[PDB]
């Protein structure tokens, strides 16, 4: 028995700790450190909940390795199940038969969800042929259902066995399904009142004549800007003024932003004046870098005129008392112990070389100890890992031979 | 019928002793001891099924083998874990982007394990009246089925029957049926004329024999991109004359909000009621620092994710220009950002008292043997230019050999055959006369 | 009358003389000098033939007009019929519509195929039909009877039913020769040249039928015919080619149903190419199932297409190393009249002595392609002349008339663009 | 009535004496000796039909007359050879790959014969019934697979048997008694709505010519005759590149299995590639296995430059803009430059065909400003002179008309001259 869901980088975290004086705790859901980025990242994220604004844009700096990711990935689980929220890399915008402002602009309509209250009723249960009167059955009681001459014509074409279970919803919904019972529950008489989240797929099946095809797969093109404004905007419009429906703002995250065509920096301008859209969270890992396309030299890859429009949240790199204590969390993922003094060859080599190294270096050396029928790693154990696998920094002193430079 | 020695067959993988220990020579792998027990941890990670999204690297002159290495790690799994090698030249495509190529494969990597019991109905059809009738229809099948070993009924629904009637079947036809529904039918299988004519045509076979019921125990194992694309399109055909010549199958970039999360939720349920098992794939990549650099900030942040398995690369060159950037230079073809996190394993060219040992493994897993001078000389031009050069000259000395009628290979065959076939260096020592 | 076939330039040779000692002929099979190539051709040229190993590679290199390419025409030919061999450009994988490494891996699915054995009934012979079933008062079996008759024996047999459609769509007449097969197919021929009587009264056709690596498309499209005739749509999607594709060629492979014959790749142009199709060319030889290919190259040390640095030979380090490579030394002046003499043989033209010396000289001065050029042109002033035979007036003013390039080069003093 | 008046439009033949001397002057054609003897063997290599997959290059200054040159060999070879013009910037197409265009122009130049004997049954229709449905096996009621259509024509009237896919495809289009509808055995659909002498049944024999080509695309794509085949008939697609087995293997050997009955006739073409030079270098690449296949009719190229850096190298500079391996394939022919008395020549040859009588003061004229710039440029001065001789009312043109023309507009020179004053 093994779930889709594993073990992973940032899989070992869940939630995002905060309090009621937005003061990050030490040790928090597996989280150390950076208590300035989580204090910013809980008021940006009090901002999120609250959804007073819209067209937002934070961009976090700093040094590679100071969990950008994560704080993103821990802010995605800290707001909370049945919400929109949409984190796409910097090269998924990329399509050769869609325009690049296509996915751009479905990246921010996608993240922005609509709440509709719809109260419909549903009978479904099993079907008894009586000669027509149809007697409903199920597990907790049964009833007889009395059946004019309009659906007697529909079922005659129909494939309707006795035992097999039926839905029909008061909608005038009719479905079909397995019996499911030698290979239901409720009740037959029932009012459900459910709440439907909706997404802005709206657009999709407005536009699209039929949504079955174009829910499943990307699909279509650019869709007419017109009927996402003027048609999209005023029925929604119409929505709110009304009451029926209630937007509810989304997450829209962006990594590694530095490389991206100056195509988006421009759309992203009226991206974020536009009416609704949802806050942008952006993480650059370089400080300097030219911009793809033309020749430019800006601060975190991006023009001058977005760069003030992004709120930049700086970050510092962990401390060699943290790694420790961070590491000891990692401990608690695969259920391993380590001896006291392999923490401090651990963080030793974590101290010269990259974190997720010694992260990885744990992990691998767990297998040697299973090797060595032992129930705790050992330091030997740490130390032949450490020459099995070496760090970028070992082994580019090891390139100085230049044998093929393929120059 | 014959295996034909395709590609390298004298890797059976690791085989390495329980101890942990790698012997020197071992299943036909010579050397690259260090190289043996980093390859021999990743094999436990990927059967211990902890971790998810793991990154390998093979790091290694050109010519060192480390390809064959990886095919020894794909044998010591087995059959079982799913593995597929990804080179870097087919992730540009003209109609599925590369995004969506590489997220079809990290989907192909994954898998699951349904194990399912095939009863197999076969055998001459012999359709009794039915007995249920009434507002009338069918709902009930009543089918006969006679072979040399005896004689069965079997009931069947009537949507089944509507699915042996969209095709051709008469009285005393011999019919496959599987427990998937699926049934290959046959009209006039049986032999038999009664017509007074042979014209019948169709198909003339005997009865078959064996018994009617066959119980097997088979497991299947589909990964999850045949999954998604098969859920993502209608995945109908022959059921239209239009739609069959109307779909183009342009393969669109499939979304991830619906899809992913409905096949999740699907797969999730699945093998929560016990029916099916999942099961990491191995993604083995080859040129990765080919890639544009879309691919890896795509790359990285895709192995990041929980869902994503192990994945392993291969450096089979030193520091280039990177794809696309036209500027910045990063060793081993690769950015710093993912050269980071990606566990690195050395990979050192053999001395030259290996070059005999692996032409002598090569040449008894061809099937013929040769001589120790023509290995001394034909070892001694392997250490003189290249392992390849040897190897590929192996064939050759043999073929030759064959021709003059000698059983064996001789220091004469492949010396007169080595001025005939110029290595890679020699031809490069021809050229750059800017000559003709 | 004529068959209408023109002759190109590589279609003077017409296969590939060898001798079981691997001594090369001075000319043997239209192929003159070259003993070298010929040799090695010879060895690969077996090694193909052979069938046991697949997924090796064979470079060829040689300097322009050293005849390179018509070695691998001759290989070709000499190769036997009912073997694929798939020739491919360098610049015939760039596509819009389908990706350059797709275009190749395609390539590689052309090249290796499968041979099936199968065996059928299929009736031959004449057809003498009285049809009886057109009228009919109710409805009914109208069988009738059939008569045929056949130089070994006749045979006598009633009509079937369920063929009787096929029968009346079909044109059956007295005497016609009409083939019914078990695949209930349509195939006659014509029966009124014949009668103004062949087969046997009862026999069976077994055919061996070598099925192309194709399959694969059938399997995945919808229709066998439309990307089978054009290219469509893309390739197959990934991974389904390995599982259903190997998993079936696994079921028939090991069995004796079926066996897998290797093909031949051949590229020509390799010089000038994408870093991406040799980084393939690699782990697409090292994969299970690849054919033997076989590449030339013209050109000398050259910049690789897509990267700024000049790999020797115009083949990055890795792809040379991977393979042999056989280089060809240019003709000899002894050779070279002996070409043009086979050139004369084979074109039907007659020249005299004179003519091939200083023909001769100018192979020595300028590349024999130009000689060849310059015959052809002179073979139609001969005809202008009325004479039987070329002289050395009239192909002296044909090299008046269509100068060289080298002989051109010293007119480009004009300065008329730059 | 008007010809348009393209310039190219007037020629006969290249003007070569039978024993292979070339006039002076000759159907309009005066001057390039070496390229009109030149081509005197060319168009006896195309006519003669034996070799194929030769190339020859024309090199030479602008405005030689390579092309009228080209354009009088085709109108030598007569209308039977075809001549498909083609540019470098040509094969150049988002739907088709840059290599299938070159690959089918050989198919298209390639000229094809064929003589089709068909039979049609015309006359009034006259139905009894249609073709019923039937059930699944059970063998029915029979009735199927046959129509009994009655024809009614001046010399009698017959009864034919039709199938049912027929009837089935002409139940779509409207069908009434007493119509003429023409029946033939291509399962054509002709028929008239609102309204035949001779007999019943016809037969012809319809000669046509067909290039390769076309052969192709009509083989790749059918008439649709079927429902689906004509839904794609009316739904086009933009483009489809064709395999090598079908546009080769399949449609040669069909081919040879028409010439060896002697029913249809095989034609070599003629492939005219202009302006090769700006041709990418991939084009070039093809063209050396292009250039050196058996079925690859004879290809004519023109230079217009003496050397030009190759496409897509952007380093290496080639005469001619071809590389020296395709350079060596082609055959270079060299075109003299014309003399100001040829000009002074010709520019009353092109004043006989334009049908406007100029004086020969004013010829002088335009030899003059023409030897002084450039030809073309007075070859432009004919009309507006022309013009404003029957503004002013002058039967002829004069030297003051042409001083005036030539006035009005700038020289390309001259215009180069005032150009770079480094102003606005
Ligand atoms: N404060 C933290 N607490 C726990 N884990 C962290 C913290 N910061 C980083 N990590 C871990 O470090 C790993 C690598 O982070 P990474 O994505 O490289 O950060 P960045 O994107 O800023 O370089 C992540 O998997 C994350 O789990
Ligand atoms: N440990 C080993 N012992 C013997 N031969 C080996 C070993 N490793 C690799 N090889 C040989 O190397 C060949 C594969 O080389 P490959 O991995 O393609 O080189 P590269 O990685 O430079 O492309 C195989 O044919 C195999 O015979
Ligand atoms: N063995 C041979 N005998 C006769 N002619 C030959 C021979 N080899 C090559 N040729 C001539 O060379 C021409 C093709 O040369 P090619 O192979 O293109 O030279 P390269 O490979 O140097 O470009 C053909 O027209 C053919 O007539
Ligand atoms: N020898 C000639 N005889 C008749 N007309 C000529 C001759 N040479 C050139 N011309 C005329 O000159 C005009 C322009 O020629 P052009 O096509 O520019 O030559 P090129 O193709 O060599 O550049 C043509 O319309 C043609 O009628």
């Amino acid at each position: 028995v093994t779930r889709i869901e594993r073990i992973g980088a940032h899989s070992h975290i869940r939630g995002l700790g905060l309090d009621d004086a937005l003061e990050p705790r030490q040790a928090s859901q597996g989280m150390v450190g950076q208590l300035a980025a989580r204090r910013a990242a809980g008021v940006v994220l009090e901002m999120i909940r609250e959804g007073k604004i819209a067209g937002r844009a934070v961009l976090i700096a700093g040094q590679p390795g100071t969990g950008k990711t994560a704080i993103a990935m821990g802010m995605a689980q800290a707001l909370g199940p049945d919400t929109p929220f949409t984190a796409i890399a910097g090269s998924e915008i990329f399509s050769l038969e869609m325009s690049k402002t296509e996915a751009l602009t479905q990246a921010f309509r996608r993240s922005i969800g609509v709440r509709i209250k719809e109260e419909t009723e549903i009978i479904e249960g099993e079907v008894v042929e009586i000669q027509g009167k149809l007697t409903l059955k199920t597990t907790e009681m049964e009833t007889i259902y009395d059946l004019g001459t309009k659906m007697i014509e529909s079922l005659t074409k129909d494939k309707v066995q006795a035992g097999d279970v039926i839905t029909i919803d008061k909608a005038t919904g009719k479905i079909s399904k397995l019996g499911r019972s030698f290979t239901p529950d409720g009740e037959l008489q029932k009012r459900k009142e459910v709440v439907h989240t909706v997404s802005l797929h709206e657009i999709d099946v407005i536009n699209s004549r039929t949504q079955g095809f174009l829910a499943l797969f990307s699909g279509d093109t650019g869709e007419i800007k017109s009927e996402v404004r003027e048609q999209i905007n005023a029925k929604v419009a119409e929505w709110r003024e009304e009451g029926k429906a209630e937007i509810i703002p989304g997450v829209l995250f962006i990594d590694e932003v530095h490389m991206l065509d100056i195509e988006s920096f421009s759309f992203l301008n009226r991206a974020l004046e536009s009416d609704m859209a949802p806050v942008l969270i952006m993480a650059t890992n370089r400080g300097i870098t030219r911009i793809r396309g033309t020749s430019y030299q800006s601060p975190h890859g991006i023009p001058i005129d977005l760069l003030d429009r992004l709120l930049i949240v700086s970050t510092t790199p962990y401390s060699e008392k943290d790694t420790k204590q961070i590491l000891r969390i990692r401990c608690e993922e695969e259920d391993v112990e380590m001896s006291e003094d392999a923490y401090t060859v651990l963080t030793r080599i974590g101290l010269e070389t990259s974190l997720r190294y010694a992260i990885q270096l744990i992990t691998a050396a767990s297998l040697v100890c299973r090797k060595r029928k032992g129930t705790e790693v050992q330091v030997d154990d740490i130390k032949r890992v450490y020459s099995l696998f070496l760090d970028e920094s070992r082994s580019t002193q090891y390139m100085k031979e230049y044998q093929d430079a393929f120059l | 019928k014959t295996q034909r020695i395709a590609s390298h067959s004298h890797v059976k993988g690791l085989g390495l002793d329980e101890s942990g220990l790698a012997k020197q020579a071992a299943s036909g792998l010579v050397g690259q001891e260090n190289a043996r027990e980093a390859c021999g941890v990743i094999v436990e990670l990927i059967k211990s099924k902890k971790m998810a999204g793991r990154a390998v690297l093979l790091a290694g002159p050109p010519g060192t083998g480390k390809t064959a290495l990886a095919l020894a790690i794909a044998q010591e799994l087995g059959s079982k874990v799913p593995f597929c090698p990804m080179v870097g030249s087919e992730v540009y495509s003209t109609e599925i982007k590369k995004t969506e190529v590489l997220m079809e494969n990290f989907r192909r990597a994954i898998g699951l394990r349904i194990k399912e019991t095939k009863e197999v109905y076969e055998g001459e059809v012999t359709e009794l009246t039915p007995c249920e009738t009434e507002g009338k229809t069918i709902s009930h099948v009543i089918i006969g089925l006679k072979t040399a070993k005896g004689t069965k009924q079997l009931k069947l629904d009537p949507s089944i029957f509507e699915s042996l009637q969209k095709e051709r079947v008469e009285a005393g036809d011999v019919i496959y049926i599987e427990a998937n529904s699926g049934a290959v039918k046959r009209q006039g299988r049986c032999d038999t004329y009664a017509t007074e004519f042979d014209l019948e045509a169709e198909e003339y076979v005997p009865l078959p024999k064996g018994d009617v019921h066959k119980k097997k125990e088979i497991i299947q194992d589909v990964t999850l991109h045949d999954l998604d694309v098969a859920n993502a399109r209608p995945q109908g055909g022959q059921d239209i004359l239009s739609m069959m010549g109307q779909l183009m199958k342009p393969k669109k970039t499939e979304i991830t909000d619906k899809l992913r999360g409905e096949i999740n939720k699907v797969v999730n349920k699945y093998i929560d009621q016990g029916i099916a098992e999942l099961v990491p794939g191995v993604l083995f990549v080859d040129e990765v620092h080919m890639l544009d650099i879309e691919c890896f900030t795509y790359l990285h942040r895709a192995l990041e994710s929980s869902i994503a398995p192990i994945v392993i690369f291969a450096s089979n060159r030193g520091n280039c220009v990177i794809r696309g950037t036209e500027d910045i230079t990063s060793p081993h073809g690769i950015p710093l950002d993912l050269l980071d996190r990606v566990m690195i394993i050395r990979t050192m060219l053999y001395t030259p008292q290996e070059m005999k040992q692996i032409i002598k493994i090569r040449a008894q897993t061809e099937g013929i043997n040769i001589s120790e001078e023509a290995l001394n000389h034909l070892g001694e031009i392997g250490t003189k230019t290249t392992l390849r050069y040897s190897v590929q000259l192996l064939t050759p000395a043999n073929l030759l050999a064959k021709i003059n009628g000698k059983d064996s290979i001789e220091k004469e065959h492949v010396e007169e055959i080595s001025e005939l076939f110029y290595d890679a260096k020699s031809s490069a020592k021809i050229l750059a006369d800017q000559q003709d």
